[PDB]
């Protein structure tokens, strides 16, 4: 939000019976895919870590 | 340097399929298909890359077979006698 990255993005959790699909999802500018990409991995990392 | 991606082309109505480098082995049917294949690749070229290459040793063959006969004594030795 400071710097306009996405239109939209989400946190999602699917479950199924023995997978998932743990994720994100997010809606951008055609420039700010690999701005958020590289922002939404770091965010992951970080809490891993 | 005032080109990157985002502004390359407009592509459109192509969608693209892939895998993980770690869900797919490295070196599949190396020799089952490749091995086919660079035989396919010379065939392709060889009519136009030999020729030339192959010329060039009947020049070396030929060239310097004429000049160990140029240092080779010829019998020139008549008119003198004893």
């Amino acid at each position: 939000a400071t710097n306009k990255l996405c239109q939209s993005f989400q946190t999602f959790n699917i479950c199924y019976a023995d997978t998932g699909l743990l994720g994100a999802h997010f809606v951008c500018d055609h420039m700010s895919i690999d701005d958020m990409m590289f922002v939404l991995q770091g965010q992951w990392m970080r809490l891993c870590t | 340097m005032g080109r990157q991606f985002g502004h390359l082309t407009r592509v459109r109505h192509v969608i693209t399929y892939s895998l993980s480098p770690f869900e797919q082995r490295a070196f599949p049917h190396y020799f089952s298909k490749g091995i086919p294949n660079v035989l396919r690749r010379t065939r392709a070229c060889i009519l136009r890359v030999a020729p030339p290459f192959v010329a060039f040793y009947l020049v070396y063959t030929w060239g310097t077979q004429e000049f160990e006969k140029s240092k080779r004594k010829n019998p020139a030795a008549y008119e003198n006698d004893r």
